[PDB]
RNA sequence: AGGACCGAACCGACUAAUGUCGAAAAAUUAGCGGAUGACUUGUGGCUGGGGGUGAAAGGCCAAUCAAACCGGGAGAUAGCU
RNA sequence: GCUCGCCGGAAGACCAAGGGUUCCUGUCCAACGUUAAUCGGGGCAGGGUGAGUCGACCCCUAAGGCGAGGCCGAAAGGCGUAGUCGAUGGGAAACAGGUUAAUAUUCCUGUACUUGGUGUUACUGCGAAGGGGGGACGGAGAAGGCUAUGUUGGCCGGGCGACGGUUGUCCCGGUUUAAGCGUGUAGGCUGGUUUUCCAGGCAAAUCCGGAAAAUCAAGGCUGAGGCGUGAUGACGAGGCACUACGGUGCUGAAGCAACAAAUGCCCUGCUUCCAGGAAAAGCCUCUAAGCAUCAGGUAACAUCAAAUCGUACCCCAAACCGACACAGGUGGUCAGGUAGAGAAUACCAAGGCGCUUGAGAGAACUCGGGUGAAGGAACUAGGCAAAAUGGUGCCGUAACUUCGGGAGAAGGCACGCUGAUAUGUAGGUGAGGUCCCUCGCGGAUGGAGCUGAAAUCAGUCGAAGAUACCAGCUGGCUGCAACUGUUUAUUAAAAACACAGCACUGUGCAAACACGAAAGUGGACGUAUACGGUGUGACGCCUGCCCGGUGCCGGAAGGUUAAU
RNA sequence: AAUUCCUUGUCGGGUAAGUUCCGACCUGCACGAAUGGCGUAAUGAUGGCCAGGCUGUCUCCACCCGAGACUCAGUGAAAUUGAACUCGCUGUGAAGAUGCAGUGUACCCGCGGCAAGACGGAAAGACCCCGUGAACCUUUACUAUAGCUUGACACUGAACA
RNA sequence: CUUUAAUGUUUGAUGUUCUAACGUUGACCCGUAAUCCGGGUUGCGGACAGUGUCUGGUGGGUAGUUUGACUGGGGCGGUC
RNA sequence: CGCGGGGUGGAGCAGCCUGGUAGCUCGUCGGGCUCAUAACCCGAAGGUCGUCGGUUCAAAUCCGGCCCCCGCAACCA
C-alpha cells in the first residue's frame, strides 16, 4: 500500500513506504540465493566508469527464474517474497515435481493461485507460452527477441506490452515507450500486468534514503571550474554556454540512436 | 597531528618489497638499478 | 519509529586569549556542534600525473598541486640581475 | 623509611600494530640526559624468551591480485577461464595454585580435554573434484532469569586503644576457588513417527523436496546459571622461626546466608520495522565410475605423535609516528567504594608517580584568576571577553502553524536534618512449615529476614538547603537558506555544496554513456514505475510574451559540393 | 531590497540624539516568474537591530593569590652584522644626515625599563610596468586533431521486377 | 539536327528474394567438474552491419602558439 | 578631454548611399453622407531641407565652423 507516513520530524515529513501486506516477514528461501558483492562502477582496469554508485545495504541477488524453461507442469505460488534487486517482489512458486522457483508476480496473483508453462498453459496471467498461441489484443510481459533468453521488455514494476498485431512471422508489440518493435512469433511472453504498480508514488524526503540505496550525491555543473567540466566558472554565476554533457554532447535534445544493425525492427519512433 | 607515517609492515612489505618488485619488467629494472650503485639495501626486509 | 531532544568516550574545529625564533613546521586552555546516523573507525585492497578523486574548494594525491616526486633531455633559454 | 600532595572510565593493569634487548643483574662517569649525578631507557660484560590446548604457519573462502591455454594489442604489455593466493572471516582442544633478580593459560604439583597413525577384538558394506542439510549472519526496541561484582550481617582472629567517652547496636582484617564431567532448569524453536509413489536435485540416491494415506499426541534439538563433583586438595589473616638484615622455611582458624545488580551471558534469541541483511571448508549424510577371502567405516581398549615460528620489554608513551627523553595523534579488553540518573564529575581503593633545573625576591610589565563601592553598555567595528542563568517533580505556557510542533516558551512553589504515620510505608525478593504429585533444578500456599522511593504533619539550625564539583541566558522584529549534514586539513564552515521533490531530454539492450589504441568491463547480471545527462532545489500559490540570432530536432525538392 | 547610482531618498515608528533597523510611498541609473518570483512552520556555533537581565567592557580602575620578569649557582642558543672613539639642532646634499659645515651640549662604564630613529631585522615587493618570459582557462582568435558522421573502394556473392 | 522507337551491347541507381561470405554478449553438446573460448549442429538476421584506405562536414572534448609600439606610469583615446 | 550616427511641413519618417525631378499616413481648411459630431470619401495649400561660406551647367546631395540629442566614460591599487 502507499502509506502516508504521519510527520513527526522533518525527514518524516515527506516519507512514504510502499508497504504490501501480504510479504513474507521471515527469512526467505535460501537455495536460490546468491551473494553480489557491488562494483562500484568501476572497469576492469580500475576507473570509474559512471557516477551515483556504489554504497548502500549490502543485497543478495536471488537466482530468479525468468527462462520459464518448464513445459505442461502446474504449480502453486507459496508466497509473495520481497527482493531488493528489483522495483517489483518476486514470487516463490512450486511445481508439482518438486522445483521451486521465482517469477515475476502477476498483477492479480495472490499467494494460492495455480499457474502453468508451456504452450498448453490456457488463459491465465503468469503462463507462459509462445505469442501466436496468445489471442492478441491482450497483455504480456517478460518478452524475449529470440525464444532463449528470459524476458526483457516490460520487466520492472506496473510495466505491460500490449500485443497489437502478428505479421507473419513477426509480431507487433507496443511497448511502454510507444516505440513499436517487431519480434519472432516463436518467442515466449508470459501474461498479465507486473503487480506491485505503486512504486513510483514511492517519495522519499530522507537524503540518505539515496544514499543506502548505493546512489551517491548528484553534484550540479554549475558550480566546477573548467578544467574539471565543460561547464562550471563565474564571478556573477554565469550559465551563458548551451547545456552540454562533460563530454561536449550536446544535452537537453539530441537522440543519440546509432547501431544500424537493429534499425529495420523500429516501427513507429517514440513519441 | 595525525603524521603522514603510521608505519606498517604488511603493507610495506607487498609495495615495496621482493617479489613485490621481480613481479614486473620495469621491476626488474630497479634491481639492475640498484646493483648499478652497488647498494645494499636494494628492497626492505628483516 | 525518528538523518527526533540534552549530554560523555569518540569525531570535528565557530569565538577569544596564550603562542608566533612556540610545548608543537596549525597546538593548548575555557566555553561550543553532531553524536542510531548522509555515523565513526581498525585492518586489508582498487583507481595515478594531463590522470586519479571530489556532499565541487580549482581542495587533496606522504608538511610539496591552475598540474606531485626522482632521474634523464639539460651546462635548456635568458635583449635580464 | 615516615608524612604531604596527584590522577584514579586513569598519568592504572594487560594484548594487536610497530620497534628490536630499550627487560633484569653487576660495574663505570668523559661523552647522551637541556642541571649535579655513585641514577637511568648512556658505555662495557653476563643472563633471560621453555607451549598438543595462546596467536600464527596449517584448512577453506571475500574485496581483489596473479594467472596454463585462450582473446587482443607495434613491442612492452592488458583482460580473464580453469586454478592458485589473500583476514580484519569461519574452522579442534586448559584452568587454578606456587615459583624467578628477569619469563610462564608454556615450567613444577594436581585436575581435564582434542584431532590423527599403527595394532587388537567383536560387527558392518564402503567409496568422489557430484547433490542435500548445516555452517549462515540486518538495524532498533523492550522483557524475564542469572553471573562478574559490591554491601550488610553472622562467625573466626586481634584490639578495647598515647587528649574526653569506648566490653559495646564498638573498631579493624578475612570470609577466596577455575577448566571439565554428571544433572540438563528458567527460556526458545518445531507437530513426530510409519507406508507407498514421483516428468525434480547435469546421472544415480534410502538424503532432501513434493503429493496422498496412517497412528499418537508428544518426541526431539538447543540451552546462561545454579547444584554436586572437582576439593578429608589448594589458598588463606595472624603467629611460629633465622637475618647476608633483601627475604626464606614451617604451620594454619572461619571460609556461609541475604539483598542489590551490569553495557557480561542466554541472545549466532523474541516482537517489530525497513534500507531486506557474505562465501567455502570443517562436520552429518546419500550414492556414481566401481571394489566385496578385501579395502574402509562404527564402537570399546592399549600405545605413540602433536613438528616450525613468535614468546624478553615498551604497547593512549623518554622504546610507535612526529629530526628531540616533544603540553600533540594512537585500535581493543578489564574497569571497585560514596554521593550522583550516568562510563559526567568530585574525593578515595588497587597501583603507579611528584612531571630531570632549583634556592631567594615579591618592582614595573605580561599571563592564569578572585573580589570590588555607585552607575550598569555610557565600551566598541560589535555585548567580543568575563558575569549571570544552570538540578528534580509539579503548576502554568502566546503569536504562528504544514495542527508534529512552537515549548524545558516566559514566568513560579517546594527542596537540609530529625521524629512521627510505621521499634524504616507502598513496592521488590523470599527460607522454613503445609499440601499435592504424571518425583524434579516441581507447582500452589505461606510468611521470618533482608532491601528500600516517596507524600503529609510536627520541630529545629543558618544569611544561604540544586548550599561544592556538575549544570540553558531569555523575549521580539527581520534578511537568507528549507531541515540533519558536507567543504577551502594548515587565515573564509556560510547566503556556498548537497538534499528529497519537480521539469526536460537521451536509451528498446551487443542500450546510451564511460575507461580502454583492442579485447574486455561497468552500466546491470538491472531492462522504461528503469538507467544516464542537465537545470532548479522541502511545502504552499503559480511559472507569462518572443522562434529574430545561436544550438538542436524533423523534412529534404532544388542550388553548390570530396574522393572515385 | 545581499539588487536603488544619486542618497544619510520621502513619510511614519523606535531614542533626548537613528548614515543602521522595522513598515510603507514607487523617481526600479540596473528585480522578475527553473542562472525560478513572492511567502513560509520548524531548524540555525549564520547576518543586522532592540529590550530585560547580568556583569570591571566603560566612567577610572584598585588590591590580592600563583607562573615569568629582578637576584644567585649550573647549562647555554638565536635572527643579525662593511668598519666605529655611534649627541641635539639649522642648513646643504641621490632631494628627511649619528658621521659634511656652523653651532649648542655632554665625566668614563653598567643594570632595570619603555620603544622615536639607525629609511632597524625576516620575505632578490605577491601591487604598477617591462620581457617580442611562463602558466593554465575561454571562445563566433589561426591552424590541426581525438571522437562522431557521409560517401566511394575492399572484405562482397547469386538471381529476377 | 531535333524529337522518338524496337533491339543488340556497355555500366549505374532502387525494390524484392535467396545462402555460401560475415555477424551471432540465442539454444544445445563436447573438449571439461570450468559464466572465457574454439569447434560442431540448429535457429535468427543478411551481402546489411563491422573494420581498413581515402574523403567532405562538424568539432576548445584534446594540443601547439599568437594576442604591436610610441605613450611626460599603464588603460581608454589618438596616431604611425 | 573622446568616438559614431542623426537634426527634413503641425508630429514622425522617405529621398542622401551612386549629385538636376522633393514622396507617404495622420493632421489643418472646406465640401459631402447623418438631425449633430466622429468615422469615412475627395481636392488644394503647407518643406529658408538647423545656418553661413566654399566649390560644382544644379547644394537637400560634397566639405568645414557653431548649436542640440542618444550610449559608453567619471578608471588600477
Amino acid at each position: 500500500a502507499v502509506v502516508k507516513c504521519k510527520p513527526t520530524s522533518p525527514g518524516r515529513r515527506h516519507v512514504v513506504k510502499v508497504v504490501n501486506p501480504e510479504l513474507h516477514k521471515g527469512k526467505p528461501f535460501a537455495p536460490l540465493l546468491e551473494k553480489n558483492s557491488k562494483s562500484g562502477g568501476r572497469n576492469n582496469n580500475g576507473r570509474i566508469t559512471t557516477r551515483h554508485i556504489g554504497g548502500g545495504h549490502k543485497q543478495a541477488y536471488r537466482i530468479v527464474d525468468f527462462k520459464r524453461n518448464k513445459d505442461g507442469i502446474p504449480a502453486v505460488v507459496e508466497r509473495l517474497e520481497y527482493d531488493p534487486n528489483r522495483s517489483a517482489n518476486i514470487a516463490l512458486v512450486l511445481y508439482k515435481d518438486g522445483e521451486r522457483r521465482y517469477i515475476l508476480a502477476p498483477k492479480g496473483l495472490k499467494a494460492g493461485d495455480q499457474i502453468q508453462s508451456g504452450v498448453d498453459a490456457a488463459i491465465k496471467p503468469g503462463n507462459t507460452l509462445p505469442m501466436r498461441n496468445i489471442p492478441v489484443g491482450s497483455t504480456v510481459h517478460n518478452v524475449e527477441m529470440k525464444p532463449g533468453k528470459g524476458g526483457q521488455l516490460a520487466r520492472s514494476a506496473g510495466t505491460y506490452v500490449q500485443i497489437v498485431a502478428r505479421d507473419g512471422a513477426y509480431v507487433t508489440l507496443r511497448l511502454r515507450s510507444g516505440e513499436m518493435r517487431k519480434v519472432e512469433a516463436d518467442c515466449r511472453a508470459t501474461l498479465g500486468e507486473v503487480g506491485n504498480a505503486e512504486h513510483m508514488l514511492r517519495v522519499l524526503g530522507k537524503a540518505g534514503a539515496a544514499r543506502w540505496r548505493g546512489v551517491r550525491p548528484t553534484v550540479r555543473g554549475t558550480a566546477m571550474n573548467p578544467v574539471d567540466h565543460p561547464h562550471g566558472g563565474g564571478e556573477g554565476r554565469n550559465f551563458g554556454k548551451h547545456p552540454v554533457t562533460p563530454w561536449g554532447v550536446q544535452t537537453k535534445g539530441k537522440k543519440t540512436r546509432s547501431n544500424k544493425r537493429t534499425d529495420k525492427f523500429i516501427v513507429r519512433r517514440r513519441s | 597531528m595525525k603524521r603522514t607515517f603510521q608505519p606498517s609492515v604488511l603493507k610495506r612489505n607487498r609495495s615495496h618489497g621482493f617479489r613485490a618488485r621481480m613481479a614486473t619488467k620495469n621491476g626488474r629494472q630497479v634491481l639492475a638499478r640498484r646493483r648499478a650503485k652497488g647498494r645494499a639495501r636494494l628492497t626492505v626486509s628483516k
